[PDB]
């Protein structure tokens, strides 16, 4: 059981596994909650991707840090940005200096960058939870593979904004990658560009989707590369963020989607109160007994 | 210290009014100085009632100019540095005359761990940099996460930590492969990580129980619990018919016996039943002359009102006499009916009331000499309200009086 | 790029009517308004303080936040004073990390329209700072009396709040202080001003438009319901009738004033003092005691019997009263109003007249 | 474009008193110099606008709204639509005896919303200004303050100037209503003179009181009572939970059972 699995076509063709139930439940709601968008357009239209395989490109860097900065400028309380690689992320943020934008991030919010020690990453961490309850604005910016995003959850207002830089592909490793392909393509019928495509998807979703609590709770949740619009990329996300993944959102620039994040955060930092839920998106003791509600659970499970 | 003796002089110079007051006051034989700027006290807290932290790119935000190596003189900067890094205070502590100035020294300051980020044996920041990575290695040693009770607590967030023997990733921390450029990254990675550190930590001054405080807070949902609504105490009326006839005093009104009711209803019953005429009935032109008679000025409805006659014979310098007496004896009066009101059943606050007694005895000396000075150049112009407030001041300290010897 | 085919037309001769008439009526809506029988905060120290920040420069509004926020609170002075005469308003501007008592704590609008009139001149430079603008607030409102609901109004914009101290000792004093702070928001949610409104008392809200933001500041003109904290106190009140110079003055006094003035022969005296005030009502300048000429309190009587609600009905349903009983009209609309003791008749007219301005039922009085 | 609103004080009570009285001036002459006045306004100018109240003891019932004898038209339709109303209204009554006294704050509510619906009608080329004229001769009951306040405060608001001519008995409700809005007040000295009285001081417009010369203003007294003792008050004590006046103080606020907190 998890929160994001997908496809669930996968696990039973790779543990050896065959089950009585493959169940996905549709985020049934009566606020938006959420918005994906993806933000795979520069603001100069250069297309936004990491098809280089690590070793930099400048401009597409420039535009990392240009939706960094007017996402700072937007989002409040604590923005969260994950990269592909600890040598990406230290290529990176070793180019947000020498090129002139990371003190413009120190204006809006205050940075804590991650380091693969076990203790320096946990006074970040506290220093970034310390920061978005005293007033300022943090961001944490960290690996999409390491401890930070696996067990430590961002709650209600420590991260709005998940950013997620890149498609996080297994690039560094070596020929267990490849042999592992090899023994899916032959003893199980699993492609290679199935799996890849499937491991860098439930890193991407699952990095994505620890920002949200309940339904009193909203994330932004922005995807940065025009990779995770090519059908099957964005077609192994899990189903409740493409049942709010709209065409209009599908391959935003950088300004549009800033504009998106405002017009997201003005229509939902509102009184939405315990009344505006008892109808669609909560139910009491005598909601349930209604053999109407009854038909609406019927309606919104479904298996696979 | 001669503070106050500062402030009492700062204030008389920015607010002559004011020192003529205090002129008129402890010059004029009524109080002394001390009372005074005693009970005077009115200011601010401090400079901005705190100072403006450093809130980022306190390095860049005039960056190294105040028009690399340009002048080096805006406040925000220095106080920000002085806050924000403690290695800079006592370097400054050191090397200030005792052999170089602040060109020389904010020369040496926009140097590496600084303004480049950078780490390497360089010039007099050397050993500061080295305390400040003490520092960042207590904060991590010496010390560690303290909300570290159910999350964030990245060392010990696996139940099953091994080395690099039996595992999968186990090249991940590599004690191979220490380049130049990448551990300049590094080290700019962590000179934002302390820079964001020590912004927090200055702008804030200086067990189960956190655990299962952060547990219970982290599992929580605000939909599936109580309302968040505070109350509303009910104001139910009682005697609401004492707003509707308010604070009017009670008219006569005496309406006689119930026979007249009936009388009235039947003679306008009758009245409104033969009606209208318009040429005859209306207006007498008798009845319209001495309207006229009435309205014109000399007559009733023309009260010989709207006249106002008034004594502006010397203005200007009188005025200013007003202005310096009412300035005065609305200070005097100030802490008069200050410290009058509740009688503070106590021997402090009677000594207060005491010395209130003497200058309000004084006032009133200084008031009839004032008087003289004044009124005694073309006879007119009383100022006998003055005397009245004064009065009122001189009868509520009798009054006090014989209500406190009666209350012995 | 397409929003031209917003226009459809099934027999187009009234259907793009039909069209333009579904914008036009999507285009507006109408306020949410709510009452009570509850205690109120009538005497009201509200302060106050607005962003200088990088962020009011931002043109979201028509103009900049910084000239649309200014002329919003220019009208809300003047409902304010306009509806609560007793009360008070101080201004801070918060610039540069710093706060600003830009217009001391009075009653009167003249110097406060005036200030913000100069205050559109300004520069807009930094970033804010919500523990000085607050500690600027206290420091003037510690010693105000108990009675008094003691507010403040924070219109803030940006997002980093660049305190220099904690402001989480700062909300428990203002816990411990009584005082309420109520917080109105621009482009987003910040969590310190959520955990600030709700634990000093406030109420936190975000900004769509102009007329939601006019919503806003006319929903805290209004005297807000107190807690269950406040003290009730009995002030001592003062009420001087005017005097005119006596009889053509003859054994007048003539004075100055009490706060460029000309010679004033006779006007309002204060039964504490025996000053001289030329204008009411005025907290006395010399005494502490509060002057009122008391319509002053029947200015603001109509929180305490307040209104009721208007059974709206839209059909036809029954009405043999055609006419209007507020002005005597006939109803060429489908909205009938009816009242709940009397039950007469209105129109929409008289229901926004009766509800607004008026704040009686004509019906009921009779 | 000008809007008068007579409101005549029409106490059968009273005026049955003036005509059992016997006197020269009944009711009969004072709604004649109504409408006398009001076809005198409709006459200064074409496009004036004109509608006459009549407060009854128990209703706010409107009285407005060829040529057979020489009159302009439209003047002959608006009298005979009066007389008529008059004549429906007075002679047409009934009889009670808990509510006798009359009222003033309902037709002047009247009043503020039919001006309100008047200056919708309004285009925008031209504007409306309006005001109210009071004729009253009875006594007001002081029962309706609460909300004889709350209307003039309306015609502070919606800039109506108001004008009281009282005929018998003074008035300090109706004199601080004309002190407030900036109206006039006019107590008379002798009664059937009323018109001549009218049609120099009431009818001119508010650019014509800036012109002449009118009888000066009476000073308005600001008394203040308790709501204890009902009597007068120089320095009072005024709650702010109930927002009232107390002649001097005690434990326990009397108006809204507060539990008084003592210091
Ligand atoms: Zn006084
Ligand atoms: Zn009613
Ligand atoms: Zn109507
Ligand atoms: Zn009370």
């Amino acid at each position: 059981t998890s929160g994001t699995l997908s496809p669930l076509d996968i696990y039973p063709k790779i543990l050896d596994f065959h089950p009585v139930t493959m169940a996905t439940f549709t985020m049934t709601l009566a606020r938006v909650c959420l918005c994906p968008m993806i933000i795979g357009r520069g603001n100069d239209q250069v297309a936004i991707s990491s098809k280089f395989e690590t070793r930099e490109d400048i401009a597409v860097i420039r535009n990392y840090g240009n939706l960094l900065l007017e996402m700072s400028a937007v989002v409040p309380d604590g923005i969260v940005a994950f990269f592909t690689s600890y040598q990406y992320m230290e290529s990176t943020v070793a180019s947000w200096y020498e090129q002139g934008i990371l003190e413009n991030i120190q204006r809006n919010k205050l940075l804590f960058i991650e380091t693969q020690d076990g203790a320096e990453t946990s006074v970040a961490l506290e220093k970034y939870q310390e920061a978005c309850e005293n007033g300022r604005g943090a961001i944490l910016l960290s690996v999409a593979r390491g401890k930070v995003s696996e067990g430590i959850d961002f709650v209600h207002h420590y991260g709005r904004a998940v950013i997620m830089f890149g498609v996080p592909y297994v690039y560094t490793q070596s020929r267990i990658l490849k042999a592992r392909l090899e023994y899916l393509r032959d003893q199980f019928q699993i492609r290679e560009n199935d799996f890849l495509t499937f491991d860098a998807m439930r890193h991407a979703a699952q990095c994505v989707g620890r920002a949200i609590r309940g339904k009193t709770d909203y994330g932004l949740m922005v995807f940065a590369d025009k990779r995770f619009a090519r059908g099957d990329k964005r077609g192994k996300l899990p189903r409740w963020i493409q049942e709010h993944l709209t065409d209009a959102n599908l391959n935003l620039t950088v300004d549009e989607g800033v504009q998106v994040a405002k017009y997201f955060l003005r229509q939902m930092a509102q009184p939405f109160h315990r009344e505006d839920q008892l109808g669609l998106s909560l139910l009491s003791l005598e909601q349930l007994e209604s053999e109407e509600t009854l038909k609406r659970i019927e309606q919104i499970a479904q298996q696979l | 210290a001669n503070k106050e003796l500062e402030e009492k002089n700062r204030m008389l110079q920015e607010d002559p009014v004011l020192f003529q007051l205090y002129k008129d006051l402890v010059v004029s034989q009524v109080i002394s100085a001390e009372e005074f700027w005693a009970n005077r006290l009115x200011x601010x807290x401090x400079x901005x009632x705190x100072x403006x932290x450093x809130x980022x790119x306190x390095x860049x935000x005039x960056x190294x100019x105040x028009x690399x190596x340009x002048x080096x003189x805006x406040s925000d900067i220095i106080e920000s540095i002085f806050r924000t890094y403690p290695a800079v205070k006592m370097k400054y502590a050191e090397n200030v005359p005792h052999n170089m100035t602040e060109k020389e020294f904010w020369t040496r300051f926009f140097q590496s761990h600084y303004f480049h980020r950078x780490x390497x044996x360089x010039x007099x920041x050397x050993x500061x940099x080295x305390x400040x990575x003490x520092x960042x290695x207590x904060x991590x040693x010496x010390x560690x996460x303290x909300x570290x009770x159910x999350x964030x607590x990245x060392x010990x967030x696996x139940x099953x930590x091994x080395x690099x023997x039996x595992x999968x990733x186990x090249x991940x921390x590599x004690x191979x492969x220490x380049x130049x450029x990448e551990n300049s990254n590094a080290a700019i990675i962590k000179r934002f990580n302390h820079h964001s550190a020590m912004v927090l930590a200055a702008g804030l001054r200086k067990q189960p129980a956190v655990k299962r405080a952060k547990l219970q807070e982290s599992i929580e949902y605000e939909d599936l619990g109580x309302x968040x609504x505070x109350x509303x105490i009910a104001l139910n009326l009682k005697k609401s018919d004492r707003y509707y006839h308010g604070p009017t005093p009670i008219x006569x009104x005496x309406x006689x016996t119930s026979q007249d009711i009936i009388n009235s209803f039947q003679s306008i019953r009758q009245e409104m039943e033969a009606y209208t005429p318009k040429l005859t009935q209306v207006l007498s032109s008798s009845a319209a002359s001495s309207t006229i008679t009435a309205l014109s000025p000399g007559g009733a409805l023309m009260q010989x009102x709207x006249x106002x006659x008034x004594x502006x014979x010397v203005p200007n310098d009188i005025q200013s006499e007003l202005k310096h007496l009412y300035v005065a004896v609305g200070e005097l009066l100030r802490h008069f009916w200050s410290c009058f009101x509740x009688x503070x059943x106590x021997x402090x606050x009677x000594x207060x009331x005491x010395x209130x007694x003497x200058x309000x005895x004084x006032x009133x000396x200084x008031x009839x000499x004032x008087x003289x000075x004044x009124x005694x150049x073309x006879x007119x112009x009383l100022v006998s309200h003055i005397e009245e407030m004064l009065q009122t001041a001189y009868n509520k300290l009798h009054t006090w009086x014989x209500x406190x010897x009666x209350x012995x | 790029x397409x929003x031209x085919x917003x226009x459809x037309x099934x027999x187009x001769x009234x259907x793009x009517x039909x069209x333009x008439x579904x914008x036009x009526x999507x285009x507006x809506x109408x306020x949410x308004x709510x009452x009570g029988q509850v205690r109120l905060g009538m005497m009201r120290h509200l302060y106050v303080v607005v962003d200088g920040s990088r962020t009011m420069e931002d043109q979201d509004l028509k103009p900049n936040r910084l000239t649309c926020t200014l002329k919003l609170l220019e009208y809300f002075v003047e409902e304010y004073f306009d509806q609560n005469p007793i009360s008070q308003i101080g201004i801070i501007v918060t610039k540069s990390k710093r706060a600003e008592k830009l217009t001391e704590l009075s009653g009167n609008p003249r110097k406060h329209i005036t200030s913000l009139k100069k205050a559109v001149d300004m520069t807009c430079h930094g970033e804010p700072s919500l523990y000085n603008s607050l500690s600027i607030a206290m420091q003037t409102l510690k010693h105000m009396p108990g009675h008094t609901s003691r507010e403040v109004l924070i219109i803030f914009s940006s997002l980093t709040t660049c305190d220099p101290s904690n402001i989480y000792d700062l909300i428990k004093t203002l816990k411990a202080a009584k005082i309420r702070v109520s917080v109105i928001g621009l482009s987003a949610e910040v969590r310190v001003c959520t955990v600030l409104a709700r634990e000093t008392g406030g109420t936190y809200h975000v900004i769509l438009d102009e007329s939601h933001y006019k919503e806003l500041l006319t929903h805290h003109v209004s005297p807000p319901p107190a807690s269950s904290s406040s003290e009730c106190s009995l002030i001592r009140m003062g009420f001087p009738q005017h005097t005119i110079x006596x009889x053509x003055x003859x054994x007048x006094x003539x004075x100055x004033x009490x706060x460029x003035x000309x010679x004033x022969x006779g006007g309002y005296f204060c039964p504490q003092c025996r000053a001289k005030y030329c204008e009411l009502p005025v907290e006395c300048k010399i005494c502490g005691l509060t002057l009122v000429s008391a319509p002053h309190l029947a200015r603001s009587y109509h929180h305490l019997f307040p209104l009721d609600a208007f059974q709206e009905i839209p059909l036809e349903e029954y009405n043999g009263e055609r006419f209007c009983y507020g002005c005597q009209g006939e109803l060429k609309d489908q909205h009938v109003y009816v009242c709940a003791v009397c039950q007469n008749v209105f129109c929409v007219d008289c229901d926004v007249f009766v509800h607004d301005s008026l704040h009686c039922c004509p019906g009921c009085i009779h | 474009l000008n809007l008068l609103v007579i409101v005549v004080d029409a106490n059968p009570i009273w005026w049955g008193k003036q005509a059992l009285k016997e006197s020269q001036f009944t009711l009969s002459k004072c709604i004649d110099a109504v409408m006398v006045l009001g076809n005198s306004h409709l006459f200064m100018n074409r496009s004036n606008k004109l509608a006459v109240i009549a407060s009854h003891i128990q209703e706010s019932r409107f009285l407005y709204p060829g040529s057979k004898d020489g009159k302009y038209e439209l003047l002959t339709s608006a009298n005979e639509v009066i007389v008529e109303e008059i004549k429906d209204l007075m002679t047409k009554s009934d009889i009670k005896g808990q509510h006798t006294e009359t009222l003033l704050a309902g037709s002047l509510a009247k009043a503020l919303c039919y001006i309100h619906r008047m200056n919708k009608e309004v285009k925008d080329n031209q504007e409306m200004k309006s005001r109210i004229l009071v004729i009253k001769a009875a006594e007001d009951s002081a029962l309706q303050y609460m909300n004889f306040m709350n209307v003039i405060f309306a015609a502070q608001k919606q800039n109506i100037l108001i004008d009281a001519c009282v005929l018998d008995s003074d008035s300090g409700l109706l004199q601080q209503a004309c002190d407030i809005t900036g109206g006039l007040y006019l107590k008379v000295p002798q009664m059937p003179s009323l018109l001549q009285y009218l049609l120099w001081v009431f009818l001119p417009d508010q650019d014509q009181r800036s012109q002449l010369i009118l009888p000066p203003p009476v000073h308005v007294d600001y008394r203040a009572a308790c709501f204890c003792h009902r009597n007068l008050i120089e320095i009072g004590y005024v709650c702010s939970v109930c927002l009232s006046i107390f002649c001097n103080f005690s434990p326990i606020c009397t108006t809204c059972e507060t539990a008084f907190k003592i210091s």
